[PDB]
């Protein structure tokens, strides 16, 4: 199996864990439960060059929960640095995360991501985001909530790591599927679905 | 004078009976809450060799399968208390993640019309699967 | 488990077990990896764990173990270093220095353990920050000497020096006190001459790529601060721009150095320094042309191939070329012999600008904007770049990103669909492209027209036809509106529209029609000047838009509505007057056919249409005529309204059914839409529905309550109750919308307000939390904002009804009821601003809750809440101060001064409220300045708690010293006393005051901070 270590860093509350969970299970987690040290999750994508597996090291952004800190970056093959476009302090700290990261990982592909662009009152203006240029980082506006550009960081990293600019995500093949409960369904019926005012 | 010139989704054997954009949820029993499983095109696929009709749903952009199961004759589309544009129903064998697993699904649509049209088709597919 | 053994410090450390745990974490998976991670974190966080570091370093066979060992020391060094006895400091220094030496001597390790050596070097740098130069004056000379004796060591010395420069000049601002930063910068400055001498020697000696690359990496850092003379008075520019450009290993880093050189502070009057600035550019451009690629090379293709490091190189080339030319291109503009170079540099940029890579394009586009803006004003310059600009016009036109207005897109099936969402991230790009293109058009309007008209010709005949090609072109044509003369525009727009109309006849099928429709709509909406001048054309466009309101293609339909309102916002005058040879103003014709015109639209599109009509109607300034048009416009909703206000007045239950509730909601939404555009002019329509509307608010409210009582809280999730709440929300929005724009405040107060308060307040107060609409709070904020000064008793009533019950909803945690939370503090803010008396009327108990509520806002991370919390606190203090020496102001300070001071300190120093720093500091400065200026008339202390006559100043300092002493027991009394002295003396200078706070925030993170740092100035 072709698998790569991806470390994910950024200030507390920027949306790192929520972004990964979205990719893992499809869900949107509304609550903020701070990561303690690191959470490691395998994440596979199917591509026209076969399956690529990212071993995602989702690290803690809060200083008091930082754990091993840069110790997590050892042997990382790629990275995502996350900030929150509604919080300027989180962009201010991007150079600090980048610094600690490239001191351990000297030559790896890194994507800078500005999360939470779904929120109306955006604070870190598009025009302001230039840190990536001199450091050769790919940049994307993303939202884990609306799924805006959510796949782009992994598509870019996979292109860089497999060394094929024409790599695309492709539809995984669909195996033919096979052929008390009443209590369980009634609780499901009577629990309201979230976000009933969304388009879908 | 001849000049020599320069030198699987697993759905090819299936008819698309119905397609609609949907958001799919699964019920976490432990925590009593619905969690999203995917947004994309929910398709009704009739196999040309068995005449069996399944739901196949794939997430936008990643194309990962979030639903894959036979539209069993026994299933029953039920309303959710919060919505006039969704159905909830229990599925005992979905293979999206891998191994056969039981879920309580909820599926929501752009409009009530789309929900109603879905149920009409769901029940049609059920009659096909009966034959 | 077996792995937990390392956590038992009562026994000797099993290094083998440590290595097992570490490799289980780094190389394992699942539960074993998760367990190991916690073990290691606990091990690392153990405050005696550092005593194991030497043991781990000596005896461990695992690089990651030694890495973690160094992290433990790092944490000790940066936080508790001065707590250690002096021999432990010497000891730790010695085995760090010894380990580095040792790992450099052994070639095998130096090659294969780069992570560990770099980590060891950073750790050394941490020791330097504490110890150097004061207790280590010979570090640099001994570093320099040691370099000569070994190529591995010399190379690693460069890494250490790079890191030191970084820590001292690039990352010190947040991490050190002002005084310590100055000390270390001065210390590096004084010994730099020798550092450079070694650096230059190594670069000149030119042996070993990896040593050279490391040396250049250190240079990149030095260039952030070193004096220009080190760059301009040595041979170093020649070496960078020739020698080091030729080898690919050193090319990356040299280009980045040369980019930094292009930013050095440099005299503007020295002819020779200018020649040197010209020569290094000339050299660099020559090496690129001969060793890398010629100016004709297809950089788009190269970048897309992504071989080796080509993308990063092209990125760095763009950065170098744009940085240098932005600063220096004037140096090349007047000398005939420098012209080829100027233009070659720009031709490389033209080629770079063709690369398909959004972020790179933005970097280049930033440069073009800088160029063309300069060519727009600077005399005699534009001719120089005429050929460059002509190529730029083509690049920009061919790469126009979709404007926000264009609502159709292509899907994966090759079908033109309505978009799923807004392309939020290409909005800024479009603006930037437009700006440059507008400039280029002004620079040569003939060239631009010719390029566009002929490109358009090649769409018609089919030679270059495609969706991509007609879109980018059409977007570009729309984007240059305003650049041409009215007469040229006339002919231009005519030609373009003729061609696009021809294109519509030719290309059939729903996909082609959607594409061409979208493009014509974008163009016509972009040229209102033309529309104003050509009524028959305008009319025909509007009728054509109305036809699209019946299209089954939903994207086209929605754009028709947006284009309609976009046109109307600019051309409304021509709809309101009777045009020559027309029997009536076109607004009359629109209103009449409104049922037919809007019959296939979704409701929100119907509301937009109505909103547009409101814009037109407000052009009529004769009040009689305006009100008649308003009445005519609202005929359908008023008739639907009238029949419901009878039916539901007969059967209060008939609101049970979805269909009626939807109808009602859409009626009020239509009113909101029209009120939004008509503002103050909407009043008579508000008057037609107002009392029945407020009665409806009451009826719907009863239904919501009835349902919650009968079904439970879950009822609020149901479509039925959500539909009823939508009605209440829209009613509140309409009243908010009107009052916010109202010009007759007397009618608002005498007619609108008393019935509004009656209808909404008690209903909010007496519903359960889950049934309360945060929109009530929002409506009330606008009421207080606009007429609060006129309704003092009404403000009191608002507070009584919402204050305590909302506070109790939001004061259990930071997350529940987010909208109420936000609207609540907005309402308190405006009440504190406009009707402060309302707070004076609160009983002491409720006033205490108010203070509690403000401080609670301080502690939010949510910026909406946090910021208002700080503002309220500041406004409150100002309100009290304004009262002067009266008993309420006196009791206020006695009761709450120190609560505000301590609460403000808490959020300043807890490290979880960093976004609020500026306003926190301002608040603290105000509070301290109150005492420093004797603006508090009574003693702040209890009688006999301190000697009688003791000034408040003396007591404040005593209170604060005690507070900090207990809150931060690791600080010395001298640190606290010095901090307070500075802070209190600096309470008239926000900039200096903030500096002193920031210095404090650095010192609380470590032990043994120097108290003299607070004398920095
Ligand atoms: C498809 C057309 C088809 O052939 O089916 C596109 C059509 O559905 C959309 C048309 C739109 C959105 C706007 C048009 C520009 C409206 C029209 C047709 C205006 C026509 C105006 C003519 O009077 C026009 C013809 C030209 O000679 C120029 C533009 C003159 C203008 C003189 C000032 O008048
Ligand atoms: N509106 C919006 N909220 C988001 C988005 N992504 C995450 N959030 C929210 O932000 C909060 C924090 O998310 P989380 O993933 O825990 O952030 P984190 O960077 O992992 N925090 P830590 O570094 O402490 O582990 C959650 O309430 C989550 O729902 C987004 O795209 N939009
Ligand atoms: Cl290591
Ligand atoms: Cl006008
Ligand atoms: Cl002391
Ligand atoms: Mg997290």
């Amino acid at each position: 199996q072709v698998q790569f270590k991806l470390v994910l860093v950024g200030d507390g509350g920027t949306g790192k864990t929520t972004f990964v969970k979205r990719h893992l299970t499809g869900e949107f987690e509304k609550k903020y439960v701070a990561t303690l040290g690191v959470e490691v999750h395998p994440l596979v994508f199917h591509t026209n060059r076969g399956p690529i597996k990212f071993n995602v090291w989702d690290t803690a952004g809060q200083e008091k929960f930082g754990g091993l800190r840069d110790g997590y970056y050892i042997q990382a093959q790629c990275a995502i640095i996350m900030f929150d476009v509604t919080s300027r302090v989180t962009y201010k700290n991007v150079p600090n995360w980048h610094r600690d990261l490239v001191r351990v990982c000297e030559n790896i592909p890194i994507v800078l991501c500005g999360n939470k662009v779904d929120i109306k009152d955006r604070k870190v203006k598009a025009k302001s985001i230039v840190f990536h240029r001199k450091k050769n980082l790919q940049y994307y506006d993303i939202s884990a909530k609306s799924n805006y550009n959510f796949e782009k960081p992994f598509l870019w990293l996979a292109r860089k790591l497999i060394g094929d600019p024409n790599l695309e995500f492709v539809a995984m093949p669909a195996l033919a599927p096979p052929e008390q409960y009443e209590h369980d369904l009634e609780v499901a019926q009577t629990t309201a679905l979230p976000d009933e005012d969304d388009d879908l | 004078i001849h000049f020599e010139p320069v030198v699987k989704t697993m759905e090819e054997d299936e008819e698309v009976l119905y397609k609609v954009r949907a958001k799919l949820f699964r019920f976490d029993k432990d925590a009593k809450e619905w969690k999203e499983r995917g947004t994309g095109d929910c398709k009704f696929l009739k196999n040309k060799k068995t005449n069996k009709v399944r739901i196949l749903m794939r997430r936008d952009k990643t194309l990962k399968i979030c639903a894959n199961h036979i539209i069993a004759p026994e299933y029953t589309l039920k309303p959710n208390v919060g919505s006039d544009r969704s159905w909830v129903y229990a599925c005992t064998a979905d293979i999206a993640e891998g191994e056969a697993e039981a879920f309580t699904f909820a599926i929501r649509f752009g409009s009530k019309e789309n929900a109603d049209k879905f149920k009409e088709e769901f029940e049609k597919a059920q009659e096909i699967n009966k034959k | 488990g077996a792995m937990e053994g390392i956590l038992d410090f009562s026994n000797d450390l099993d290094i083998a077990l440590l290595d097992q745990v570490v490799s289980t974490f780094y190389q394992g998976s699942g539960v074993q990896q998760k367990q190991a991670q916690e073990i290691l974190t606990k091990f690392q966080d153990n405050p005696d764990a550092w005593q194991k570091a030497d043991q781990i370093l000596q005896f461990s066979t695992n690089p990651q173990s030694k890495f973690i060992a160094l992290s433990i020391l790092d944490k000790l060094i940066t936080r508790k270093w001065k707590l250690l006895p002096n021999d432990h400091r010497i000891g730790i220094r010695n085995f760090v220095v010894g380990m580095i030496i040792s790992m450099c001597q052994d070639d095998e390790v130096f090659k294969t353990q780069k992570n560990l050596i770099n980590k060891s070097d950073l750790t050394l740098v941490q020791i330097l920050k504490q110890e150097w130069p004061q207790n280590w004056p010979e570090f640099i000379p001994e570093l320099i000497g040691s370099s000569s004796s070994s190529v591995n060591v010399c190379e690693n010395n460069m890494i250490v020096l790079k890191l030191l420069s970084e820590e001292v000049f690039d990352f010190s601002a947040e991490q050190m006190t002002q005084a310590k930063a100055l000390h270390l910068k001065n210390s590096m400055s004084k010994e730099f001459e020798q550092i450079f001498k070694l650096c230059f020697q190594v670069l000149e000696q030119g042996s070993s790529s990896s040593l050279i690359v490391a040396t250049l990496e250190s240079l990149l850092r030095y260039l952030h601060w070193i004096p220009y003379r080190y760059i301009y008075e040595t041979n170093i520019l020649e070496l960078l721009s020739t020698k080091f450009m030729t080898s690919p290993d050193t090319r990356a880093i040299t280009l980045k150095c040369l980019t930094e050189v292009s930013n050095l502070k440099i005299p503007q009057d020295n002819d020779l320094i200018k020649r040197q600035t010209v020569l290094f550019f000339q050299n660099t451009l020559q090496q690129i042309a001969t060793s890398v690629m010629p100016v004709t090379a297809d950089l788009k293709a190269t970048y897309a191939n992504a071989n080796g490091n080509d993308q990063s190189f092209l990125q760095d080339l763009a950065m170098f070329l744009t940085t240098y030319l932005a600063r220096n291109r004037a140096l090349l503009e007047s000398d005939e012999s420098l012209r080829e170079l100027l233009l070659n540099a720009h031709q490389y940029l033209i080629q770079l600008s063709k690369i398909e890579e959004r972020e790179l394009f933005k970097t280049t586009l930033d440069y073009w904007h800088n160029l063309v803006a300069d060519l727009f004003y600077e005399p005699l310059k534009k001719h120089i770049y005429e050929e460059i600009c002509s190529q730029l016009r083509l690049v920009i036109i061919e790469n126009m990103v979709r404007p926000e207005e264009v609502l159709v897109v292509e899907n994966d099936e090759g079908e033109i669909v309505r978009e799923f969402v807004k392309e939020s991230d290409t909005i800024q790009l479009y603006k930037s492209e437009r700006e440059v293109l507008v400039y280029l058009t002004h620079l040569n309007v003939i060239d631009t027209e010719e390029i566009m008209i002929s490109k358009l010709a090649r769409q018609i005949d089919g030679s270059e036809w495609s969706w991509h090609n007609i879109n980018t072109l059409s977007w570009a044509i729309g984007s240059i509106s305003g650049t041409m003369s009215e007469d040229t525009e006339k002919r231009f727009v005519v030609t373009v529209i003729k061609d696009l109309l021809d294109l519509c006849v030719k290309k059939r099928g729903k996909d082609n029609k959607a594409v061409v429709a979208s493009d014509i709509m974008y163009v016509v909406g972009q040229y209102p000047r033309f529309l104003k001048a050509h009524w028959n054309f305008l009319r025909t466009v509007i009728l054509a838009l109305f036809e699209f309101m019946h299209e089954t293609h939903e994207g086209v339909q929605d754009m028709a509505c947006d284009t309609f309102i976009k046109i109307v916002q600019k051309c409304k005058y021509h709809f309101v007057i009777q045009q020559p040879r027309e029997s009536e103003p076109f607004i009359q014709t629109i209103i009449r056919d409104i049922q037919k015109t809007t019959a296939d639209l979704q409701p929100q599109q119907v509301h937009t249409f109505y909103k547009a009509c409101g814009i037109i109607i407000s052009e009529e300034r004769s009040v009689a005529e305006r009100n008649r048009l308003l009445s005519d416009l609202m005929q359908l909703p008023n008739m639907a309204w009238d029949t419901i206000v009878e039916q539901s007045t007969a059967n209060p239950t008939l609101l049970l059914d979805s269909e009626t509730v939807k109808i009602i909601a859409n009626i009020i939404k239509t009113n909101v839409a029209v009120c939004t555009s008509m503002g103050a002019d909407f009043y008579p329509q508000l008057g037609h529905i107002y009392y029945n509307m407020l009665q409806l608010y009451r009826a719907v409210s009863s239904m919501i309550s009835a349902q919650v009582a009968a079904e439970g809280l879950i009822a609020t999730k149901t479509p039925k109750v959500r539909g009823l709440r939508t009605i209440k929300k829209e009613i509140l929005k309409l009243v908010e919308t009107y009052i916010s724009k109202a010009r007759n405040l007397d009618d608002v107060v005498k007619v609108l307000v008393e019935p509004l308060l009656n209808a909404v307040l008690e209903d909010y107060m007496n519903n359960v939390p889950d049934a309360r609409d945060a929109e009530v709070l929002n409506c009330m904020t606008t009421v207080v904002e606009k007429v609060g000064h006129m309704i003092p008793q009404g403000v009191i009533l608002i507070l009584q009804s919402v204050f305590e019950c909302t506070l109790d909803m939001i004061n259990k945690d930071f997350t529940e009821y987010p909208e109420h939370r936000v609207e609540f503090y907005k309402l308190l803010k405006v009440i504190n601003e406009k009707s402060f008396a309302a707070f004076l009327e609160l009983p002491p108990a409720a006033f205490k809750l108010f203070v509690d509520a403000i401080c609670w806002a301080f502690k939010h991370n949510n910026r909406d809440v946090e910021v208002n919390g700080l503002q309220i606190a500041l406004d409150l203090v100002k309100n009290i101060e304004r009262m002067g020496n009266v008993p309420f102001a006196n009791e206020f300070h006695k009761n709450y001064f120190f609560i505000f001071v301590s609460e403000t300190f808490f959020v300043l120093t807890d490290s979880d409220h960093k976004s609020g720093f500026s306003k926190q500091a301002l608040l603290l400065m105000k509070l301290i300045s109150l005492v420093y200026d004797n603006k508090i008339s009574v003693p702040l202390y209890q009688e006999a708690e301190v000697p009688q006559g003791t000034s408040n100043q003396v007591y404040l300092s005593q209170y604060l010293a005690n507070m900090l002493s207990n809150a931060f027991p690791h600080l010395t009394s001298e640190q606290i006393a010095s901090f307070l002295s500075a802070l209190t003396k600096q309470c008239k200078d926000l900039v200096v005051f903030k500096g002193t706070l920031r210095d404090f925030l650095v010192q609380i993170k470590e032990v043994g901070g120097d108290p003299t740092d607070y004398l920095f100035a």
